[PDB]
């Protein structure tokens, strides 16, 4: 009989969920990201001195290779802080998006067609 | 050549021992990839 | 204005029973796990640093008089009580974050009338 | 010495159990039918929850529904997709050259034919500690975008799907912006 | 080059169950910093929680004791001793309050700490500056009074210290800890008359070797931005002529906006933030610390804008999407407004008060 | 064709109420009754609607020749016949030369798009010289 | 020189998330956690439509309904957990 | 160790033998001609010389459509007798023939492109140069100008995975509009192009044609008329860059090098030399952003094979002779034998008045951004 549109009702609750996890891991991110760049400046600069090896030639190579040593043990902490995060954010909205998908499946069958295809006249079709 | 499509082609729990042997034979094929003699490196090569 | 600072308060309230709910579900969600009961004196550390966080979220989901027992039975029990309080935690957790959306439908209403018609204390 | 008096008589909570579950409320601000209150001293006046709470029943309800029409007005999504990418871009930036390094110290590399530990000059002892330092950031690094990448297209087909119904849901207003 | 304490655990801490002050309005605080990209332009600091030797030196070893071994659970057997030093009721006790304490005071001492080795001209706690609590107890919604702290501190290296206050109430236990020594001086704007604390009367200004070197400037109901700033600028002006301080503790407390929870003023963001503006202008050390503010919303935002200008930087107007975003609807700007809220401060006692003060000032 | 919405043809009725209890699973039913849509307005054809058939109902033989004995396939020509070119002069403009694209046009398939070409690229206005 | 240099980058990558992967996997597998789509949609229906009844009568009536108030679980489920961790 | 950095350059051998037709203007026998250059030019030992991956059917219809991809993956010349309806709805039969080996020929510029965009991904290279690619009249349903495949589409996308923002240079005499249709409403890519707006093909481009939707402000067109000259567009060519690099702030670019905007040309109506055309790529060049050069047009094989030969020495970082050393078509390159396209006595038609008038819009736009 008549329908009721219990998934397009669904829909919008998954639209709004789906922020607010990652929400709070891309601050939680933000700040680690902004307590290293100077690091990893460092990093790049350091490589592309040992890797051009003929631009900025004043070092003694087995000491420009101890500071480059140095300065990745310093950035080791902040990779794991990364990838724990990381992992968290893409476990919650997984499971926001398999909901949100298993929805917007549905929503579009019980929609009928001249809202999603045009009248048969609106149509080109020279 | 064509590397990525050469080098390209569970649910079921495990318990605590079958998981340690899992884990130890990939981390022992990662560390035989990082010093060349991986089966699969040596038939490409 | 009176409103308006009631509004506020609801969601602060929500807040921090949200994120009290999601930092336990976070250490014990660690706690499980095949390899645990190996590598057992060092979980039983990080359960003695992390004791309040656990012990509000065990005020929250069940009250101030299971509270203390349910922290000594995993203090004891430990890797194998630890899944049953995450499986509670999270359903009250999913439960009650779509309860704060509904009810995030209608804060919105309030404060935009009110925000209005506030700024008048003649 | 009671800083103050927080609480006013007019936010106290009255609680009535309805079926199994008891539900709080403003009882300050009922009908209370009475010649001194009038209706514009209700702070919740016209809030109607029957028609905020209210389902839609018809698909072109998306855009005049008031709550509804609010949630479909906010750019969580494109704010949060563009973030992801900016935060992607620097990452990169950084495991490109660890990984010339690493090819570098490896051997692999076509420009350099001779032993590594020689085209710098280091001990050959010195160079095993770097690789070894080498390769646990370089993969650490690489692991971070992998798992951020996926947050980010999950993002995306969010924002597909979201921007697929707000045109089904136009009928014949569909001009082909779906900026709300 | 701005130092910015902040400890991450302070925002987790919970008063009671309807209580006005929520410590959480900090961590809000910060999470606008982080979306503002002000992470960068600042020397961001954890504070090193203060040890028991470190708080008392102002307090008694009794009472800081009490706050250790006092817990909400196993208050059976201090329950008599609770209201011996007033808590219980507005200062309630609970989980996790030691910690708190520490945290704040360190947040203080270590700002000071910064400023005495050069390593900074500004200093930023937000989550310090709690200026009603005494020597012997606690007293409105405040137990540990760290601005005294920092100034002892201060007063290692410095000479003379100035400790200005623009929280509506008045500073009671900073003021009645200095009290009679010249070598700090306290100056108060606070609403006067039925209000707490009821102290601050305009002719009590120290004793001993401290006399007149105390300032109290008694206001009155709904004073706006205009009103605030012409006696706000003559008072501060003449005291930097004439103490010559070398130290500055600016108290930023934010109950003096218009509607908050507890305040009676009718300051806006910009009427507020004009002090912060004028005091910076001398060119000083200046700790700059938080206080009152009870209307979460506005807490934030002000404080987020202060910092923003202290550092250098001038912030947008709309507000970047953040976890704490819906708080600020339906607008989402970084502006707090005032209401038609009539004033009551007629000019002449504006200008009576003025001439008195400075009067009090020329010895 | 199959161009009423749910109800005609006691053959296609059976048909496709066999067509579950092997493809039991709803959620791989939704995917081919779309498909059974797409086709029957007109935007595949017989030849190109078999292939994803096949994709389907690979091993269950009964099924795919009924399948083929309903849209009167033939085996002697198999190519797939695309969809008639639409002309922009009758259709909503923005600026001198794009024109905005008749509804049904954006659902032609493009099966190598991830959900990155499917929110950067441009799909429904296309250029015309003016 | 250009291929071999390809191929062990790629192997290098693959082999790297497979480990990470088994790793995730058996954490999530372990961690405790109907009937259709439709049937939790038209139950979320139903629900919200009694709902709402619920408030405006209450509207009427009583007052103005405060947020859903936070609750404990139930004493049956409290019993059990107890239980089953004792 | 590892050194400098060269010069990615992609090249199939088989490239040059594919014929479109009996008198067509496009000959892809001359990236044959350039390649005969920088090997007897001894350039081959300042590049690096890759063979492309070829792309197959699921790389293609990234961008375009699974009918479009399948009949050109279908058709051959003698079975399109049975394709007609096809050619119809696919433009192809008269100015796009369908001729022998269409198919691979696609997938050899397809792959070129795709392979120079994971040479930038990968850190290997900082700039990649494919003259086989560069097709930028294909549109997403069809085919439209001697192309098929829009190649720096997917460029575009696969850079895209890690650049946040891409931007776009287009020097054919003609107006890129496959390229400006793919990324019209979005903000990501930034198109530019500079081109002959009249009378002419497409008939597209107008300067009030700044995108829609997000992308609004992020396509820029500067319409020129015929005749110009090197110093003429060297005054409303560096300008424009000069504000896209300072307010739109790329990452990555992709530059068109076509060159039937030289003098003398088949097709084309501009007015430039070889040191005049060069001028863009050094200027552009200048920037050090990671860097793709592509083909294009040019119809007159004998200026198009000395001007790429001259751009890719000039990417290189070396200075070539200008005397021709003896290849294997040095006669299409009399009577000076020398390395220079020469401009003619032609009359512009490009008013300093109009040139200002436009570049002064085009920046007020450019303004309008971030
Ligand atoms: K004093
Ligand atoms: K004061
Ligand atoms: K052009
Ligand atoms: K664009
Ligand atoms: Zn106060
Ligand atoms: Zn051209």
């Amino acid at each position: 009989g008549i329908e009721i549109f219990a998934a397009l009702n669904d829909f919008t609750d998954a639209i709004v969920s789906v922020p607010e996890s990652v929400c709070g891991k891309f601050t939680s991110l933000k700040e680690i990201d902004a307590q290293v760049r100077d690091i990893r400046q460092n990093v790049i600069q350091e490589i592309g001195v040992v890797l051009k090896n003929e631009k900025n030639d004043e070092l003694s190579g087995e000491e420009r290779c101890e500071r480059l040593q140095k300065t990745l043990k310093e950035i080791l902490p902040y990779s794991d802080s990364k990838i724990c995060l990381a992992t968290d954010a893409m476990n919650n909205i997984k499971s926001c998006i398999d909901r949100l998908d298993a929805g917007f499946e549905y929503v579009e069958l019980e929609i009928p067609q001249q809202l999603r295809l045009g009248y048969p006249d609106d149509r080109a079709l020279m | 050549m064509d590397v990525l499509s050469r080098v390209f082609d569970l649910n079921n729990p495990l318990t605590a021992s079958e998981f340690r042997a899992k884990k130890a034979e990939l981390e022992a094929e990662l560390e035989s990839i990082r010093n060349g003699t991986c089966k699969t490196l040596l038939d490409l090569a | 204005l009176q409103a308006l600072q009631l509004v506020e308060d609801e969601r602060y309230d929500y807040d921090r029973v949200l994120n009290t709910t999601e930092s336990a579900i976070k250490i014990l969600a660690n706690f499980c796990e095949p390899t645990i009961h190996e590598h057992l004196e060092t979980a039983l550390q990080e359960l003695e640093r992390s004791k309040r966080i656990i012990k509000n979220a065990l005020i929250i989901v069940y009250g101030k008089e299971h509270a203390n027992l349910a922290l000594d039975t995993l203090f004891k029990k430990l890797p194998t009580a630890a899944p049953v309080l995450l499986k509670r935690i999270k359903t009250k957790d999913q439960e009650w974050r779509r309860s704060k959306r509904e009810w995030s439908k209608i804060w919105r209403q309030i404060e935009k009338k009110n925000a209005q018609a506030a700024f008048d204390d003649r | 010495g009671c800083v103050g008096n927080s609480s006013g008589s007019s936010i106290d909570i009255d609680y009535y159990n309805i079926g199994n579950t008891k539900r709080g409320v403003v009882s300050h601000f009922r009908r209370r039918i009475d010649p001194e209150w009038l209706d514009h001293d209700n702070p919740y006046n016209d809030i109607n929850i029957a028609e905020i709470m209210s389902p839609l029943t018809k698909p072109q309800d998306l855009l005049t529904h008031p709550a509804i029409s609010s949630i479909f007005e906010q750019n969580y999504l494109s704010i949060l997709a563009s973030s992801a990418l900016e935060i992607i871009s620097a990452e990169h930036k950084y495991t490109a050259h660890l990984e010339q390094l690493m090819v570098a110290l490896l051997g692999d590399d076509p420009s350099l034919p001779g032993p590594p530990h020689e085209v710098f000059g280091i001990s050959p002892e010195q160079c095993r500690e770097l690789t070894i330092t080498v390769q646990e950031a370089l993969e650490k690094s690489k692991e971070f975008i992998r798992c951020w990448t996926n947050v980010r297209m999950d993002l995306l087909r969010a924002i597909r799907f979201k921007n697929k119904v707000i045109a089904y849901c136009q009928g014949e207003d569909y001009n082909g912006n779906t900026q709300v | 080059k701005v130092s910015y304490f902040y400890d991450e655990d302070v925002g987790n801490y919970h008063y009671g169950p309807q209580h006005p002050m929520k410590p959480h309005r900090v961590r809000m605080v910060h999470n606008l910093v982080v979306n503002y990209n002000l992470y960068e332009k600042l020397n961001v600091i954890t504070p090193v929680r203060a040890t028991r030797n470190d708080m008392t030196r102002c307090h008694t070893d009794e009472y800081i004791e009490f706050l250790w071994r006092v817990t909400p659970d196993t208050m059976e057997k201090f329950q008599p001793h609770q209201l011996k030093f007033n808590v219980g009721d507005d200062c309630p006790v609970f989980d996790g309050l030691y910690e708190f304490c520490s945290i704040s005071a360190g947040g203080s001492i270590g700002a000071a700490q910064e400023l005495n080795s050069g390593n900074a001209e500004i200093a930023i706690n937000w989550a310090g500056g709690l200026h009603h609590a005494k020597k012997r107890e606690a007293s409105g919604f405040c137990y540990v009074n760290d601005i005294a702290l920092a100034a002892l501190e201060l007063l290692k290296y410095h000479q003379r210290v100035l400790y200005i206050d623009i929280d509506v109430h008045h500073g009671d236990g900073v003021e009645e800890f200095f009290y009679t020594t010249d070598r700090v001086m306290t100056c108060s704007f606070h609403k006067f008359g039925e209000y707490f604390p009821g102290t601050g009367h305009i002719k009590d200004t120290g004793i001993g070797t401290g006399k007149n070197y105390a300032v109290n400037v008694p206001l009155r109901d709904g004073i706006d931005d205009e009103s605030y700033e012409s006696v706000f600028k003559p008072v501060i002006s003449h005291i930097m002529q004439w103490f010559r301080p070398e130290a500055v503790i600016l108290q930023c407390g934010t109950d003096s906006l218009a509607g908050d929870r507890l305040g009676c003023f009718n300051l806006s963001m910009k009427g507020h933030s004009m002090c912060v503006d004028f005091v910076k202008s001398f060119n000083l050390p200046m700790i700059c610390v938080g206080g009152g503010g009870y209307t979460v919303r506005n807490v934030a935002r002000v404080w987020t804008y202060e910092t923003g200008l202290l550092a250098g930087e001038e912030l947008d107007e709309n507000l970047p999407y953040n976890d704490y975003l819906q708080y600020y609807g339906p607008d989402y700007k970084l502006n707090v407004l005032s209401n038609n809220m009539e004033n009551h401060n007629t000019r002449q006692y504006l200008d009576s008060i003025t001439s008195e003060i400075i009067e009090n000032l020329r010895n | 064709n199959v161009p009423i919405a749910q109800n005609k043809n006691p053959s296609e009725l059976e048909f496709l109420e066999h067509a579950r209890q092997y493809l039991a699973n709803e959620s791989k039913y939704n995917e081919f009754i779309k498909l059974l849509e797409l086709y029957s307005q007109e935007v595949f054809d017989k030849n190109a609607l078999v292939e994803r058939c096949y994709v389907f109902f690979g091993s269950n033989e009964h099924l795919m020749n009924w399948l083929k004995d309903l849209v009167k396939y033939n085996p002697a020509n198999p190519i797939p016949v695309p969809r008639p070119r639409v002309d922009l002069t009758q259709c909503k403009s923005c600026g001198p030369s794009y024109r905005l694209l008749p509804k049904i046009e954006l659902l032609l398939p493009c099966s190598g798009r991830d959900d990155l070409c499917w929110t950067i690229l441009n799909d429904a206005w296309v250029s015309f010289p003016t | 020189l250009f291929d071999k240099r390809r191929i062990r980058q790629a192997l290098l990558t693959k082999i790297a998330t497979k480990c990470f992967q088994l790793l995730n996997k058996q954490k999530s597998v372990h961690d405790p956690t109907t009937m259709s789509y439709r049937q939790s949609a038209l139950l979320q229906k139903q629900r919200i439509e009694y709902e709402a009844a619920v408030l405006c009568e209450l509207n009427s009536f009583a007052g103005f309904p405060t947020a859903p108030i936070i609750e404990t679980a139930s004493f049956d489920d409290i019993r059990n957990d107890l239980l089953e961790m004792g």
